[PDB]
């Protein structure tokens, strides 16, 4: 379609539409033009991203102004969403309207992903990517390469032929998604993490994590063409706060031990250079003596070996480390720091520390400045750079240290330092916890929230819209909740506070077997199990919780009867193990015998994949997520939350479990084709249907309160047996599904008040 | 006041040699009691029925029974032309009762091989009722619903009180995407029309290969009833028909030659179907005041088809559903009838 919403054709690419869209659409232009923050209820269940699309493209080709497109996902998930979303629309783009368009937009995820060459592509951890692709294209690894190129240099060979051909402008027009990008890369040899990284600087649309945009020391390079003032897109943002929290810390004093001797390898390493390459590191010292360094503190094309853990590359300041410019001078406070900490870590008790207060407290038990503290990162960054190492995983913990030095120098009062002499679980152990974090996701929201004023941001779980507004004090227009438009029924929520003996069930009670509920759990369940075809998740509070209900379930006789029926597949805390069994859960919902999986809200499950008609048709969530499992982290963290924004921690707690709660549900309709039955499986949601997102709420009928099993059962039984019917008036429709460039022009002719 | 099904639009082409194989699942789940003795027990009454209701309106087609136990695909009855046959063959297992899981899989292997012997033009085609909520599948699927459609065979099913994406899409899939064929009971008694209309043919918007001549021939009675003998039972028979080529004795039956292999029909058996091959638009209802025809039915004969000004009766129904082509008049039950039992609109018979 092509259509306008007052001043802009919309080259919409399904030809069959929404009113809610263009309802959509309406406000977000209207917000577009006014700048504002503003964010929007939107039931996925629809195609919100298309939605979006739809107004952003035209609006960057249709008005001349903001060339540039900023679109954060909560994941590559959503990025490959999103990436093979766009580009149908793209290519809709010029299937109608011929080609006038010279648009290239794309995203970068990480290395591990982009690492093109065989060689990492095999290895795992990221930081070990990091530090390979590094050593990959390296500004010593590089100068390895072009100063003195050995053996001891290898490569994935691609970002000297990609800087060969590549880096003058882009591959032709695509918005290459992953599924296009790696193998077009491949094809002319790419490792496309560089691509993108010359590229930050061309599209004019870009997808990445909010970490991206928000973790500063990955979030640094943020340049005016990338950012400058053009629009900004946080989609399924709900879970935004917890990720600004980027700024956490906690200390393994094992790996720290690690460090010491790795501070010590440096110690040595220092000290035998300075033994034989002493002029350069003195040249540093001129290079140091002179000021900052602008010239090489900052800038290194292929070098720079720790990040920017202080916001992107702002935090700093000029005047040179005094002594410290001596890097003997340097490196010897730094082992004044780890033993500090060292000392510091084996203390008897919890005990929390603020930064200020530790700050003299670091002076009191060794006279260490605030001044060089932050300058160690840096002063770090140079001297690992002059020595062109072997390894950074014992550097990592090292870098980590100035990391934290850097962190412990740079904040104060809105974060803080918490040692439990231990991890209470196997308490009576030693495992302290040196954990300092952040408290308020605001302050690093702040930063590229000051930039622009065209910041956009909507989850299919948004609720409420107060909390963001609240925690991050950000300032909103527009917040609409989209009741989601329906002649029919669409899907089924469902609500058991109690089983059919009447028996409340919960888990706030305990972590435990109250065998009333578990044994009433197994009923609840199977049942469900028999009726539905194939594709049915369960959710459950936390890993271990849901590990007492399967094993006194195996040990009970409920499992295996509902093995006759479906298939059942756990949840891991590993992510591979997990990753292989959910794909057969696919395959077994796709082929015919029916199946069955158990994860936990909080999971990465629950984060990042969706569930559409066969995959799933009914949901289960055991149970009211909640986190006290855990320790004052939350309250201590609370305690700024509630001293300074009017919220308890029932504010933070009631809506966050929700937060989570419907955070499943979202996923479980695709398609306004696509249907199911949505289950609530604790006592307390009933005093909970006040904090819903709206269309969830809409979508619950009040009959549905503190359902029984057997009140239950007949509702969905009939729901399936109806909804199966090919339920097709194809008469109605022509309201909810808008007669295609008509009724849209109709009704919203007729809506033009 | 009308749910039509608006135009009879093969429109020129439907499917009349059939080979129809009925599946029925005989699983613990046809053991639950949403069906008064079960559900199984009404599907195969509801199999009965069906036979020669499909044999009515197909006396040229050949049929067998295939159950599906302990996932087992289990043939009952040899596909053939005798109702009978497979009429008897029901009650036996309307008796035992099922075990064990539906082999889906196995069910339309077995049937795929089943299908393989009948020629070209006979319909190679399946009709399956499952009752079950998933299966359990030796083998692959995917790959072996693909295999079907090789064979050109059009499948279709009789959901229970649910659906399941396999089967849907094995009707999608099977009947060129062009679905409807997944149809899930809501009711028992649509189960009662749903056999029913899986009884006529079924084509939509075809693909057209080359139709041919289909050779037959046609025999004659006998008189001698006491010159019994046979030659496809080698019975006694008291006397009977002869193929008009093989010019041997035969068992009364629209059957095959059992001498010279041939299709021996009467004509009947042909003209049973004609009302298959050009229905009849339906015959319209009349306006509340503009009929003014004679005060009793054409077809039938009943005086009213209003009320002669009854306050809200007679403007509440235009008791005149009455035809167009031959524009004249009927009766509420004879265009109910004359739709239903015989076809051969009287009005539009005779102008
Ligand atoms: S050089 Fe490119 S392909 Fe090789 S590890 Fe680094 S990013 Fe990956
Ligand atoms: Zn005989
Ligand atoms: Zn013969
Ligand atoms: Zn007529």
């Amino acid at each position: 379609m092509k259509f306008y919403i007052d001043d802009l054709p919309v080259l919409f690419p399904y030809p069959k539409i929404y009113p809610e869209q263009y309802n959509y659409m309406c406000d977000i232009k209207k917000t577009l033009d006014v700048g504002g923050n503003s964010i929007l209820e939107m039931p996925s269940g629809t195609g919100k991203t298309v939605s979006l699309l739809s107004l952003t493209i035209a609006y960057q080709m249709h008005y001349p102004e903001h060339r540039k497109i900023i679109y954060c996902s909560r994941t590559m998930s959503e990025i490959e969403k999103a990436l093979v979303e766009l580009e149908n629309l793209m290519d809709y783009r010029t299937k109608e309207l011929g080609y006038q368009e010279d648009f290239r937009g794309l995203g970068l995820t990480s290395r591990k992903n982009l690492c093109l060459h065989p060689e990492v592509s095999k290895e795992r951890k990221g930081t070990v990517v990091d530090e390979k692709c590094r050593r990959m294209t390296n500004g010593q690894a590089k100068r390895k390469l072009e100063e003195d190129p050995e053996a001891n240099v290898e490569l994935c060979e691609y970002h000297e032929n990609l800087y060969n051909i590549e880096v003058e402008d882009y591959l032709p027009k695509g918005v290459f998604s992953f599924e296009k990008l790696l193998k077009y890369c491949e094809e002319k040899t790419l490792c496309p993490y560089f691509i993108v990284r010359r590229m930050i600087s061309l599209c004019n649309i870009i997808i990445y994590s909010y970490h991206y945009l928000l973790d500063p020391k990955i979030a640094e390079r943020v340049s005016n063409e990338v950012s400058k003032d053009s629009i900004v897109i946080f989609d399924e943002a709900h879970n935004i706060d917890n990720v600004c929290i980027s700024l956490s810390l906690d200390l393994t004093t094992d790996a720290l031990r690690r460090a010491t001797r790795g501070a010590n390898a440096l110690d040595e390493r220092i000290s035998e250079v300075r033994k034989v390459d002493s002029q350069k590191l003195q040249d540093e010292y001129e290079k140091l003596v002179q000021g900052l360094h602008s010239a090489d503190i900052l800038t290194d094309q292929e070098e720079p070996f720790v990040e920017t853990p202080v916001l992107p590359q702002d935090l700093l300041t000029e005047a040179i480390p005094g002594n410290i410019r001596r890097a003997e001078h340097f490196v010897s406070f730094l082992k004044r720091l780890i033993e500090y900490l060292k000392t510091r870590m084996k203390v008897l008790h919890v005990i929390s520390e603020t930064p200020k207060s530790f700050l003299q407290h670091l002076k009191q038990l060794t006279f260490i400045e605030r001044k060089p503290l932050r300058f160690c990162s840096e002063r770090l960054s140079l001297l690992v750079r002059t020595l062109e190492v072997t390894e950074v995983e014992d550097f990592t913990a090292l870098k980590d240290i100035a990391t934290f030095a850097t962190l412990i120098s740079t904040y104060e009062e809105g974060f803080l330092l918490i040692i439990e002499p231990y991890e209470i679980e196997n308490a009576a152990v030693p495992n302290p916890i040196m954990r300092f974090t952040c408290l308020d996701a605001s302050i690093a929201i702040k930063p590229v929230f000051e930039r622009f004023s065209s910041v956009i941001i909507t989850s299919g779980t948004i609720s409420p819209l107060d909390m963001y507004p609240r925690m991050l004090n950000f300032k909103t227009v527009l917040q609409k909740s989209y009741a989601m438009t329906l002649a029919k029924k669409s899907f089924l929520p469902m609500i058991i506070t109690k089983g059919s003996d009447q028996v409340a069930i919960s888990s706030r009670f305990e972590i435990r077997n109250d065998p009333s509920i578990v044994r009433n759990y197994g009923s609840m369940l199977v049942e469900f199990a028999k009726i539905t075809p194939d594709g049915m998740v369960v959710f459950f509070p936390s890993y271990l919780y849901m590990e007492s209900i399967v094993s006194m379930w195996q040990t009970m006789g409920i499992l295996d009867e509902v093995w006759k029926h479906k298939l059942i597949l756990v949840e891991t805390p590993d992510a591979q193990e997990t990753s292989l069994a959910l794909e057969t859960y696919r395959k077994a919902c796709s082929n015919g015998r029916g199946a069955i999986l158990l994860s936990v809200a909080r999971g990465k499950v629950s984060e990042g994949i969706d569930f559409d008609h066969q995959y799933g048709r009914t949901v289960l969530m055991i149970g009211i997520p909640f986190q006290y499992t855990e320790s004052r982290i939350l309250k201590a963290r609370l305690e700024f939350m509630r001293e300074n924004y009017r919220i308890r921690e029932n504010d933070f707690l009631s809506f966050d479990a929700m937060r989570h709660a419907a955070q499943c549900l979202g996923r479980v309709l695709r398609g306004k084709d696509d249907y199911g039955v949505m289950v609530l499986a604790d006592r307390r949601f009933s005093r909970k249907r006040s904090q819903l997102p709206k269309w969830i709420a809409q979508g619950l009928s009040d009959a549905d309160l503190n359902l029984s099993t057997d009140m239950a059962i007949s509702n969905t039984k009939q729901f399936l047996r109806t909804m199966a019917q090919p339920t097709d008036p194809k008469d109605q429709e022509g309201v909810s599904v808008w007669s295609y460039e008509d009724l849209i022009k109709h009704q919203n002719s007729r809506k033009d008040q | 006041k009308k749910r039509t099904a608006k135009k009879n639009i093969t429109p020129y082409q439907r499917g009349i040699i059939r080979s129809l194989i009925l599946t029925l699942d005989c699983s613990e789940a046809m053991l639950e009691k949403d069906l008064r003795p079960n559900r199984h027990a009404m599907i195969i009454q509801y199999a009965i029925d069906f036979v020669h209701e499909f044999f009515d309106q197909n006396p040229i087609s050949q049929m067998g029974i295939i159950i599906m136990r302990n996932g087992l695909a289990q043939l009952v009855s040899q596909v053939s032309g005798n109702p009978q046959d497979h009429i008897d063959a029901l009650k036996s297992i309307r008796k035992q009762e099922p075990k064990g899981n539906p082999s889906l899989q196995n069910a339309l292997e077995m049937a795929r091989g089943l299908l393989l012997p009948v020629p070209a033009h006979c319909t190679r085609e399946v009709l399956i009722v499952f009752g079950s909520l998933s299966t359990t599948d030796p083998g692959d699927i995917h790959q072996t619903i693909d295999s079907l459609v090789s064979e050109k065979i059009r499948v279709k099913v009789l959901g229970l009180s649910a659906q399941v994406a396999i089967c849907k899409e094995l009707c999608k899939a099977t009947n060129y995407g062009d679905e409807s064929f997944y149809k899930i009971l809501l009711d028992e008694t649509h189960l009662k029309e749903l056999f029913n209309e899986a009884v006529t043919p079924l084509p939509v918007n075809k693909i057209n290969k080359g139709f041919t001549l289909v050779k037959m021939g046609f025999p004659t009675r006998i008189f001698e009833d006491t010159p019994t003998f046979c030659s496809c039972h080698s019975k006694l028979v008291y006397g009977g028909y002869f193929c008009p080529n093989c010019h041997s004795k035969v068992c009364s039956l629209p059957t095959v030659c059992p001498c010279c292999d041939l299709m021996l029909i009467l004509s009947t058996h042909l003209a049973r179907s004609y009302h298959h091959l050009m229905p009849l638009k339906t015959f319209a209802e009349v306006p509340t005041t503009e009929k003014f025809r004679s005060e009793d039915c054409f077809s039938c004969q009943s005086r009213f088809p209003x009320x002669x000004x009854x306050x809200x009766x007679x403007x509440x129904x235009x008791s005149r559903y009455r035809c167009e082509d031959c524009k004249q008049e009927f009766c509420v039950d004879c265009d109910v009838f004359i739709h239903e039992i015989l076809h051969n609109c009287p009005g539009c018979e005779s102008k």
